[PDB]
RNA sequence: GGCCGGUCCGGAUUUCCAACGGGGCCUUUCCUUUUUACUUUGAAAAAAUUAGAGUGUUCAAAGCAGGCGUAUUGCUCGAAUAUAUUAGCAUGGAAUAAUAGAAUAGGUUGGUUCUAUUUCUAGGACCUGAUUAAUAGGGACGGUCGGGGGCAUCAGUAUUCAAUUGUCAGAGGUGAAAUUCUUGGAUUUAUUGAAGACUAACUACUGCGAAAGCAUUUGCCAAGGACGUUUUCAUUAAUCAAGAACGUAGGGAUCGGGUGGUGUUUUUUUAAUGACCCACUCGGCACCUUGGGGGAGUAUGGUCGCAAGGCUGAAACUUAAAGGAAU
């Protein structure tokens, strides 16, 4: 499987069973950015980066804000006219949750992507 | 299948109790290799006796690199060598008593495990292609 | 912009400290040796294909007029907007998935001249590349562990057979019987010998093997697991076509390995290094608690049945014998 995907499955079902801290290895930098933006939007809490020499272990402490993360396989391009229909058929409601895209100028969710007026390929989603 | 592995430490400016130099280590390594010791055995001998932690962190480079750098390198990789000679020993045993179908099954598995890293080594070209089972 | 005199009793001179910005600049000195997939601009886009707009066609479907002036050099609007691509144009910005990259970087002979109290000396030529080391992987090694396998060997008492005896009417076998053998002594008893087969009790919710399967001892041959490991290599991995060889969490135990503890079994100068208890750990087999809708029926004026009835003999023959039948 992937490296972002199983980490997201871990922090999904661990808070589904209702814990406060999770562990996730191997913690690539796309995982760093992906839950960087979700603690920016207040869906998890603070998180530590234990750094061994092998790959690193991210420890996320989280409260019961979140209910579902998730990745999208594969990661295909979307337009400014496409992100609204992807938020439609990807989130439950409209102004609630986010959709995370690898844009070209950064790594952001859909509202900051359409705020900076850029786009890219779809990465994952959280609500 | 379970786990049984060494866990090399977080330190990499190792190990601060090492009175010895960094040239006598290479001297001991070339001594053991021209005594005819495989990379694993020269590593374990100077780990235990002339106690290094590992030569990749005392010297700045792994022992296969320093064996090539002192002109003492193997002609086939160590894993393929050991697995080849295990294959020839089990073939000699089955040749002796050809009823051992358990040894036949194990020989099929051993030859498949040969072919795995053999085509890996052909794709990376450490030993050159046209190579199929000596 | 702050801090210090020294010219005179608050105007000019000055040192240092901070904040911006300015200029020369420190490090390949020795060596052969980036494109592609995304967002913005302008053309090429024919109606029938859409919708937008004004207008009393008597309304509507239908139809598309700018009209007024000052009908004078001017006052004003409806035919404002639509995919026309997938194949296609050209330009400028930077994450992820590839991709160039990194013409990736260094460290064994003979001859020449310069040296003072043979010491001891200085410069030429010529005689093999660069991340980490996953609770991904395979490999080595150590002590092991197993009814795992192959070969050879050893053992057991049964069973069968044979021999040597000993004693006398029964003995296997059966539900009885029957049958079988037995006075040529069987069955049973004792002493041996041969033969091949098999490894009982120990044997368990224990072990091993990819599965089927796998239990006598010893030796040999190799293999495998797990554990240990500050050993090595660096994605070598995963999954099946095709083909190949074989026929939800938690807890208590227990097996294999390791670590630590500190009491008893143990012992001591021959080498080897046990058993038990307790904890932790790793990995195991386990445990405990979390080809078509139908069937039951009831019926059947269809459809295929079936028993059908009733002394035979016995009919063309009221007919015998013999047999039921009733008595």
């Amino acid at each position: 499987s992937s490296v972002l995907a199983d980490a997201l499955n871990a922090i999904n079902n661990a808070e589904k069973t209702g814990k406060r801290q999770v562990l996730l290895r191997p913690s690539s930098k796309v995982i760093i950015k992906f839950l960087q933006v979700m603690q920016k939007h207040g869906y998890i809490g603070e998180f530590e980066y234990i750094d061994d020499h092998r790959s690193g272990k991210i420890v996320v402490q989280l409260n019961g804000r979140l209910n579902k993360c998730g990745v999208i396989s594969p990661r295909f391009n979307v337009k400014i006219g496409d992100i609204e229909k992807w938020t439609a058929n990807l989130l439950p409601a409209r102004q609630f949750g986010y959709v995370i895209l690898t844009t070209s100028a950064g790594i952001m969710d859909h509202e900051e992507a359409r705020r900076k007026h850029v786009s890219g390929k779809i990465l994952g989603f959280v609500y | 299948k379970g786990i049984s592995s060494s866990a090399i430490p977080y330190s990499r400016n190792a190990p601060a109790w090492f009175k010895l130099s960094s040239e006598s280590v290479i001297e001991q390594i070339v001594k053991y290799a021209r005594k005819g010791l495989t990379p694993s055995q020269i590593g374990v001998l100077l780990r235990d006796a002339h106690g290094v932690t590992q030569a990749r962190v005392i010297t700045g480079n792994k022992i296969m690199r320093i064996l090539k750098s002192n002109g003492l390198a193997p002609e086939i990789p160590e894993d393929l060598y050991y697995l080849i000679k295990k294959a020839v020993s089990v073939r000699k045993h089955l040749e002796r008593n050809r009823k051992d179908k358990d040894a036949k099954f194990r020989l099929i598995l051993i030859e498949s495990r040969i072919h795995r890293l053999a085509r890996y080594y052909r794709t990376v070209a450490v030993l050159p292609p046209n190579w199929k089972y000596e």
